[PDB]
RNA sequence: UUAAGUGAAUAAGGGCGCACGGUGGAUGCCUUGGCACUAGGAGCCGAUGAAGGACGGGACUAACACCGAUAUGCUUUGGGGAGCUGUAAGUAAGCUAUGAUCCAGAGAUUUCCGAAUGGGGGAACCCAAUAUCUUUUAUAGGAUAUUACUUUUCAGUGAAUACAUAGCUGAUUAGAGGUAGACGCAGAGAACUGAAACAUCUUAGUACCUGCAGGAAGAGAAAGAAAAUUCGAUUCCCUGAGUAGCGGCGAGCGAAACGGGAAGAGCCCAAACCAACAAGCUUGCUUGUUGGGGUUGUAGGACUCCGAUAUGGUAGUCUGUUAGUAUAGUUGAAGGAUUUGGAAAAUUCCGCUAAAGAGGGUGAAAGCCCCGUAGACGAAAUGCUGACAACACCUAGGAGGAUCCUGAGUACGGCGGAACACGAGAAAUUCCGUCGGAAUCCGCGGGGACCAUCCCGCAAGGCUAAAUACUCCCUAGUGACCGAUAGUGAACCAGUACCGUGAGGGAAAGGUGAAAAGCACCCCGGAAGGGGAGUGAAAUAGAUCCUGAAACCGUGUGCCUACAACAAGUCAAAGCUCGUUAAUGAGUGAUGGCGUGCCUUUUGUAGAAUGAACCGGCGAGUUACGAUUGCAUGCGAGGUUAAGUCGAAGAGACGGAGCCGCAGCGAAAGCGAGUCUGAAUAGGGCGAAUGAGUAUGUAGUCGUAGACCCGAAACCAUGUGAUCUAC
RNA sequence: GUAGCGGAGAAAUUCCAAACGAACUUGGAGAUAGCUGGUUCUCUCCGAAAUAGCUUUAGGGCUAGCCUCGGAAUUGAGAAU
RNA sequence: AUCCGGGAGUCAGACUGCGAGUGAUAAGAUCCGUAGUCGAAAGGGAAACAGCCCAGACCACCAGCUAAGGUCCCAAAAUAU
RNA sequence: GGUGUAGUGGUAGGAGAGCGUUCUAAGGGCGUUGAAGGUCGAUCGUGAGGACGGCUGGAGCGCUUAGAAGUGAGAAUGCCGGUAUGAGUAGCGAAAGACAGGUGAGAAUCCUGUCCACCGUAUGACUAAGGUUUCCUGGGGAAGGCUCGUCCGCCCAGGGUU
RNA sequence: CUUCUAGUGAGAAAACAACUGCCCGUACCGUAAACCGACACAGGUAGUCGAGGAGAGUAUCCUAAGGUGAGCGAGCGAACU
RNA sequence: AAGCGACUGUUUAUCAAAAACACAGGUCUCUGCAAAAUCGUAAGAUGAAGUAUAGGGGCUGACGCCUGCCCGGUGCUGGA
RNA sequence: GGUAGCGAAAUUCCUUGUCGGGUAAGUUCCGACCCGCACGAAAGGCGUAACGAUUUGGGCACUGUCUCAACGAGAGACUCGGUGAAAUUUUAGUACCUGUGAAGAUGCAGGUUACCCGCGACAGGACGGAAAGACCCCAUGGAGCUUUACUGUAGUUUGAUAUUGAGUGUUUAACCCUCUAACCCGCACCACUAAUCGUGGUGGGAGACAGUGUCAGAUGGGCAGUUUGACUGG
RNA sequence: AGAAGGGAGCUUGACUGCGAGACCUACAAGUCGAGCAGGGACGAAAGUCGGGCUUAGUGAUCCGGUGGUUCCGCAUGGAAG
């Protein structure tokens, strides 16, 4: 009882080629080229889910430094001041305030300045 | 490889030609070559020990009885082999499924009448197998044939 | 207006997404041909000219099928009943109800080559001799028979050498060659390989070559197997058993008899003696020819004595009588309407039939439309197999123990080789070469060197059915076998085209449609090709014709792109363009961070180490038989059958030979819950002390087999080459 | 005319059908290769070695050591202070 | 941990502390002993870097704290005292 | 079922559990109101993978439970087929032509003329091998001819050897 | 072919006339586009004939009888070969 | 002018034409004819329709002048 | 225990030996010398006219060989029309320097340079293409060759015995002989008969020898099958 | 140096059957051993003695030879083996 290899390989290969839409040239049209490229993209995406969380933290931190130097402080002294006062705002909300509500950011910077005035 | 009508000569040389070393026009990887490990003529049959044969026969008829799926009848007699009268008999006992008809002996008019009905199988009482009883929904056995089966299964 | 600043849009060409085409022939579905078997037949043809070929025969005839100057056919006996002159269209001439065509049995004709056979030869050609007959006035020309070689029988002639034997002429008798790439019995007879090298050994008396066969062959009727109490010709299967043995005691090789079965069957000569004839006429009875007698070990026969002169069988014939059988055929039940379609066998209603619901066809899927099927019937002729008839052959008891017979350069022995599972070994038994060489029933051979005793047989002569092996071929079927890169090398005009001096090697290539209805007519164009119009359910089904994938080549467009160093993506993200299996939507994307392919082999690879142009198809741990373990089921101090017989290629019962387990220790004699060593009751070794097995299924590993696939350089054995080159 | 265990050679290992330290074709034959290449779907649990000894042995193998799966067994036998 | 049983793979290692031999107290040399990493290990630091320093990735987050190493700009954090 | 605690890098290699292909049996189904196959989609599951919808297509095919295997492909300087790149690139195989006029859909290349040029112990004439119809006449232009072609040792039809 | 005998062995010499005489080949190429070289290929292929001037000549140059213009072209007038 | 080979000839078809091979001449040795030698299992053949001024085998290589010493070893021949 | 002859040689390591010649300058050439690593008399020694598509050194003549290049003719190349391949190829949007790294980078780090697309030319790199290194070692791989390597063998030789018989003598059974009938004849004549084959017949020669079978001892690279270890700074 | 060094007397324990338990070790091998039984040497005894102060002085299996034996012996009794 013989088993022809009819329509299984074409389905698997067309599933692979559909993931390669938008690539350059023979990297979206030939199966071997696309196979290798798709493997590399899997590697890159796993790597970059972890690197994302670092990039936004550096972005927030630099915006907060910029805002605080306008209120007579630097980033490190203002973070210490907020900790000595028991304030628990993220660096995300801090930067969001720094860009949207400058008066709220100044209220907070004054609390920090009074905390480390002791 | 060795049964395909083909070649014993080395097709090209072993080196120089910028090629791949090949040994015959009839190798498994050549188009038109011989098959590696195919089907061969084989047997497929074996035997189970004698007590479990007998245990399976008893068990399958006893299952038929434990659900009121065996139907006993005094006799099945016919002066001519007529299919129509057999179908009337079959409805006389309200039988509407696949049925094994177990007959006795040279009851040849009955077996002729019961052939050809597409729900009906006919077997004599010295020739019942395990596969005949499991496939049918009921058994229609005559009184004579029932004692004859009890005589051989003992 | 002048200065300073910021700055879009515009594509020669390219990218991404999408849409439509072209090329190409993957995929699906399908079969016209294959593969493995079962049951039955048949198992040879040939000098009365074979197997295989060449050349011919048609109204037109290149090819294939058929046939042979009587050429696409002739006669005859049966069957069948309306069309027919093959593929094969196309036309032209015809034939048939006074029975064509077609089908089965028996006949007739049958060029040329070939064993080829009157002589020759480079196969299908050439050249004769002798008789009879023909054309011609005649020679030249045409036809028919006969003419090889050997053997084996008989006449004539015949001689170195006289008698006659070689020889020669004539008449008679048989052979001769092919194959079924199979099966059998003989002669001669390798190597690579395994032994992890290699000589003995293995591969293996295998492959190859040569002879002889037959439908089967070979063996076959005890100079046998054994060991008390025996059995009776040969062959085949199960088991004994991987035992007893053989072996650089290594690799490895490896029985038989008993026990269970299939099938069964026995016969004929030589010799003594007795007659008829011929020669030696010893006129002794020595040589012989025909007929009779006689066939064995419990010894049998001759021979003498009486009984009987009947009765049991055959493996025999191209002799009769029927019975069947193979090869053609006959007959054979039961349905209409409705819906959707081009068309129903599909759907819905309401019926019928079955000893027939196996299968194939029909415009889609049919018990009831066609061919069939279950059942019933039939043969002029020829061939097979039974039965019963004739005819042919063969077959008798009891007693005696005076004498005669019972297979000679044989059995056997020395020397050299081989065959037996047995490699010279302590080497019986059976063969071949060489030399030596018995006895005669008061005898002769065997029981594994050899002797004695006991037991079983009677060599040196011939034949014989069945039970077992194989399938070129014919009939009827079958398959958890293939489905066009598969299955035969070959589904198709294949051992072909093609390649080679030759022996030899050897392919590719299936599919319109239900039906050719295969596109009349018009238009552009030399044509090819195309556009209308028509056929058709569909032509984007139009002959490169079912479906129509990818590489690869184009055309059109939404978004991006001419200051930019890019393993080509990934994460973050404005602008533009859309709007989906509706949800935290889709395409493109300026700009920013990060980032040296895939596989193999390596201590270690982006590797300047290795492989791949790309796309598609194909392409690698399988089976048989053994051994072991785990799981599972049935029985349990027990478990289980093998070959074989009946049965549907099956289930589904018989069959207890045999196998494992239930007790061990010891080299063995032997002893036994113990035994061996030992002077030992000592000590110690191995065992017991409730301590579970066996059959089958399934999976993991191993052994013997090519054993997961591919890859050498080489070795051996038949054959083909001096049309090139050397003498 | 001479043919492969062979022929022929004013001798070069020279020629024997474009290839001769031993022609070509078919068969033994699926020769052998401790070497080189290749060996096709998925997820879950565990997870080595590159050492010793002996080897006509040194890029091969065998026994032990080191991994994994199933069972049995008295324990308090393993480890770290 | 030990005992019985089924199935293996490995027998070319490399560098870095430390302590010895051969060498010239040369070698990214060679051969032993002892510990780690690599082999078979991704992630941060060391410009780039198998073997060094920190640390062992089941998966999701635009949340937080630290290690080695750092805080003028490239480039996150002190132009700290 | 809850809740706690602990774990979850991995080559050689051991162990477990599954996905998909073809065929067999039994059962329950679908199909010209359109099966398999092909193409597109923004859909589901932890993975191999599973659906549903459009277009194409024209006759067969799923699902459940068990069984059997020629059962899964990216690589072997693998085998067969089809198509690219190099690229409109190398080459187009010794040599003298020019013009007028014909034919024709179409002429550097075919026909006819005129002048020019080349061989001439040969590039002239005859013959033995070898080939095997290539020879003559009338038509043709799809392929062969290294361009072209109205032409030909090519293709079709007839004929020729005394 | 020519003689000489041996020899089965009517009688044939030569005039004219008129009659008879079988089989196979025969086309065409053949220093080549028709043969051997896979090709319409700068190679190879036995024999006979093979003219004039000047010359010993079949050498050499130009010509007679006869044959041929050779199956890709038109421009330009660089490097380099 | 010098080396090598007397000379004409032959050779690695397709990287070597030569100082290499051959050669006329020298010398040693075998062979009484069914010769020795060679092909072949043998039959049959060449040698040769030859007969020691002939035929086979080894070395040297026109021609000129010449060709020393050794018979312990090894082959060959003769011995008893 | 090397004679005649020759000798830094087609032979000489040291070595470009030393001396003379030839050149302005000579490790090559020619002449000589003898300290011949390692000439030497038929695997011949030393001369030698003629000859050589041989090898070497020097002169005259002639020159694009060179100083040192220039011009000109034709064919390809270049542009246009017709026709139309190949080896190669993981995908490519394919710069330089100094470093890093399987220790020599277009692609990795830090810098430096650079608008997009082609045409004619040159060969530095792509460890450029073509050929699974011919060099070296391994496989307990092959094959051809050698021999005083192992084990065999064809051929040649020597004995016993069969074919195979008869008589005398000489010695301790063996031996020397003589005979003729086997066996042999590649001698002559004769017949079958067209015959140098063959078979028969008669002479002659030779003779129990030879040839042939079985067994035995020698010899036997003529020919055959094989073996010829490992460790190792290759 | 309570000798294991050196003298003198008597002797053959340089014994037979063994062996609880350890050591070494992949295997095959290697090493030590108290104590029991038979029969002894030396010594008045107690006792010591299964070679030498200790650790090198050796070679599996197959095959063959010599001596012993209350073992087997292919119909039986022997023999060959």
């Amino acid at each position: 009882a013989r088993v022809k290899g009819g329509t299984v390989t074409r389905k698997r290969r067309k599933k692979v080629l559909k993931l390669a839409k938008g690539y350059y040239g023979s990297k979206h049209t030939l199966f071997k080229s696309a196979k290798e490229q798709v493997m590399n993209s899997y590697y890159y995406a796993f790597r970059d889910r972890r690197q994302k969380k670092r990039d936004f933290r550096k972005l927030w931190i630099a915006r907060i430094n910029a805002a605080a130097r306008m209120n007579g402080l630097s980033y490190s002294k203002l973070m210490h001041g907020l900790k000595l006062a028991e304030i628990d705002i993220n660096r995300k909300m801090l930067a969001d305030l720094a860009v949207n509500d400058a008066a709220a950011f100044t209220a907070l910077a004054e609390q920090a300045k009074d905390a480390l005035s002791k | 490889r060795s049964a395909v009508r083909g070649g014993g000569r080395k097709p090209w040389r072993q080196k120089g030609t910028g090629r791949a070393r090949q040994g015959s026009i009839r190798s498994p990887q050549w188009r038109g070559g011989g098959v590696v490990f195919g089907p061969t003529p084989r047997s497929y049959s074996y035997k189970l020990p004698k007590k479990v044969r007998r245990l399976a026969m008893k068990s399958v008829l006893s299952d038929k009885v434990a659900e009121n799926n065996l139907v006993a009848v005094e006799g099945l007699s016919f002066d001519a082999p007529k299919t129509k009268e057999f179908k009337q008999v079959l409805a006389n006992l309200s039988i509407d499924t696949k049925v094994l008809v177990v007959l006795e002996n040279g009851n040849d008019f009955a077996a002729l009448s019961a052939r050809n009905l597409p729900n009906v199988s006919v077997v004599t009482s010295d020739n019942v197998s395990v596969l005949d009883v499991v496939s049918a929904n009921k058994v229609l056995a005559t009184q004579t044939a029932l004692t004859q089966i009890e005589e051989v299964l003992a």
